[PDB]
RNA sequence: GCGCAAGACGGACCAGAGCGAAAGCAUUUGCCAAGAAUGUUUUCAUUAAUCAAGAACGAAAGUCGGAGGUUCGAAGACGAUCAGAUACCGUCGUAGUUCCGACCAUAAACGAUGCCGACCGGCGAUGCGGCGGCGUUAUUCCCAUGACCCGCCGGGCAGCUUCCGGGAAACCAAAGUCUUUGGGUUCCGGGGGGAGUAUGGUUGCAAAGCUGAAACUUAAAGGAAUUGACGGAAGGGCACCACC
């Protein structure tokens, strides 16, 4: 079924909003493998990111059988 | 791809664009010839000297060094032998596997093995007669072969 | 040997495993050597000696297999051959 | 692709090719100048030499063959030729 | 026509391949073509373990388990249910059968 | 079966070997 | 239960794994000759592809002589089942199965798919050789070396996927690049039977192998796929005119 009054009840419960969003942050982590492209995309001033150290054992797959 | 078994294998050698000796070998042309009479008085082919020079001296080839090849230079001096070294080493092969195939009647691979090889022997013997390196009544005998080895 | 006055007295015989516990170290995706070595002890006992191994896997192995190549269990073989010598 | 630049590959497409099936031939080999740690004398051995190298006078070998490039002994040192 | 891309076997780039003998019949069958399965049972079943550990001398002994390889002919794994046959797309499926959930 | 019937012409042919020889 | 002997056989590890021209090949160690792939800024310089004649090898069975004969087992002798059984089931058991030396040259000898060469989509694995790269492990170190991990290159056995294109379709990355019809070359087919039979030739101790008709007879035989009907094929459901 479909009640338009339902309609505006979940457009209300859709009209929703945080008074912080949560994309805006203070820090953002992001690999080293990324800071480089930002570079390539002259993004080496942005002062919110912080390099991280990444995984060391490469070790990404299921094992077999 | 082979000649005598079905395999398609493409493992070779690549030369350089390069024709030029490079400036670090200092090596003149009188001096690699000098080398390669040397190496031809040790029983050394002419295949071999290629690689002992390659190894050892920086020398990449020879017809890039001295604008000739090592077997007409050994020719040249008179240093060649009789038998061409390809012909040689396949009549080399031919007596070991018959000499095998006394002491062992059973093998029936080996008597497969020598047909192929022996094949083999005969067109190397029809090219280099068609081309006036071997008398025109050489034959290759299957017993007398030792004495050409 | 001996039978000292309602007690029998025994020696060393042989020894062997368990079909339990053979059946169970057999497993499929891997490997088995064994070897026999015939030693003679300094007192003047012959023994024939086997031995078994199987090939481990490895904690990060992504692999379903962990065969042994010839030459490896030749050597493998070897080793298992002169340990059980010497130690006889 | 369907609008691949067979005329100007990139050099790291290049060196990934076989050294037959690349746009023009090249070897992956090369001559290597070889330094013994006891002997003076400074020697040219090719990258993926078949014979055990060793020095003239100072009797050391410089290196030994194996499946592909050949083998230096520890001690020695070497730089590729121009 | 042809039912299998691989004619019923796992033979690939060999002639030969030397043949067994079906549990059941006694039967010539090529090893890659046979039914195989290993059975890992216990010797008591679940009716005569109470019976069992209130003889037994030993604390805390575990009983041992069985060990056997079975190979089938194409007939007994179809008459015994230990294969079922399927339809057509079905039986590209070879995954083996959930029991291990 | 088209063995059986193989086999039963060699049969006739083993045995017209015999009734049907040169010296007939 | 403890020993002794005889011949045969190499389980489990053993895989859509490897090797070989194909038949085919699996206990340890040693000797003998052989081989592919990879590596190569070595050498010769067209030396090549397919092949009438002619040759080598060729499962199993089968034939001749020697040796040995565990097991299994054509023939044969029995006991059952059956309306009948000269069969299927069971008890024996000859030749044979094993080895040495000569013949035989045939298989659903199959991928039912000749060999050599070029082009045409992806993806993950696997066996070998080589190249590069964090990091674990051979216990705490020197480097190489091995066992893992992540990729790249070449040659192999394959797998999944696709509106590449083909095909009568099943299906095939070859069985594609075919009326938009030509890369090279060998063998072989022409509706179904008679018939791979007769006859001649040839090989073989034999059994047989290779080559191989005609008279006559016939309107279809055949290949893929589709709806049913049936199955002494497998799974589910319903009914006091089925049972409990
Ligand atoms: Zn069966």
């Amino acid at each position: 079924i479909s009640i338009k009054l339902q309609e505006e009840e979940r457009e209300r419960r859709d009209n929703y909003v945080p008074e912080v969003s949560a994309l805006d942050q203070e820090i953002i982590e992001v690999d080293p493998d990324t800071k480089e492209m930002l570079k390539l995309l002259d993004f080496g001033s942005l002062s919110n990111l912080q390099v991280t150290q990444p995984t060391v054992g490469m070790n990404f797959k299921t094992p077999r059988g | 791809g082979r000649m005598h078994a079905p395999g398609k294998g493409l493992s070779q050698s690549a030369l350089p664009y390069r024709r030029s000796v490079p400036t670090w070998l200092k090596l003149t042309s009188d001096d690699v010839k000098e080398q390669i009479y040397k190496l031809a008085k040790k029983g050394l082919t002419p295949s071999q000297i290629g690689v002992i020079l390659r190894d050892s001296h920086g020398v990449a080839q020879v017809r890039f060094v001295t604008g000739n090849k090592i077997l007409r230079i050994l020719k040249s001096k008179g240093l060649a032998p009789d038998l061409p070294e390809d012909l040689y080493h396949l009549i080399k092969k031919a007596v070991a596997v018959r000499k095998h195939l006394e002491r062992n009647r059973k093998d029936k691979d080996a008597k497969f093995r020598l047909i192929l090889i022996e094949s083999r022997i005969h067109r190397l013997a029809r090219y280099y007669k068609t081309k006036r390196v071997l008398p025109p009544n050489w034959k290759y005998e299957s017993s007398t072969a030792s004495a050409l080895v | 040997e001996d039978v000292q006055g309602k007690n029998c007295l025994t020696n060393f015989h042989g020894m062997d495993l368990t079909r339990d516990k053979m059946c169970s170290m057999v497993k499929k995706w891997q490997t088995m050597i064994e070897a026999h070595v015939d030693v003679k002890t300094t007192d003047g006992y012959l023994l024939r000696l086997f031995c078994v191994g199987f090939t481990k896997k490895r904690n990060n192995q992504i692999r379903k297999t962990s065969y042994a190549q010839h030459q490896q269990v030749r050597q493998i073989r070897k080793k298992m051959m002169e340990i059980m010598t010497r130690e006889v | 692709p369907l609008a691949k630049d067979l005329l100007h590959p990139s050099p790291e497409e290049e060196k990934r090719k076989h050294k037959k099936k690349r746009l023009v031939q090249s070897p992956n080999s090369y001559f290597m100048d070889v330094k013994c740690p006891g002997c003076y004398k400074i020697t040219t051995v090719f990258s993926h030499a078949q014979t055990v190298v060793l020095c003239v006078g100072c009797s050391t070998v410089l290196c030994q063959p194996t499946g592909g490039k050949a083998r230096l002994t520890e001690g020695c040192s070497f730089r590729r030729k121009q | 026509t042809k039912k299998r891309r691989n004619n019923g076997r796992a033979k690939k780039g060999r002639g030969h391949v030397q043949p067994i003998r079906c549990t059941n019949c006694a039967r010539c069958v090529p090893k890659d073509k046979a039914i195989k399965k290993f059975v890992i049972r216990n010797i008591v079943e679940a009716a005569a373990v109470r019976d069992i550990s209130e003889a037994s001398v030993f604390d805390a002994y575990v009983l041992p388990k069985l060990y056997v390889k079975l190979h089938y002919c194409v007939s007994c794994a179809i008459h015994s249910k230990v294969v079922r046959n399927r339809s057509r797309e079905a039986r590209k499926d070879r995954t083996p059968p959930p029991r291990f959930r | 079966r088209a063995k059986w019937r193989k086999k039963r012409m060699r049969r006739l042919k083993r045995k017209r070997r015999k009734m049907r020889q040169r010296s007939k």
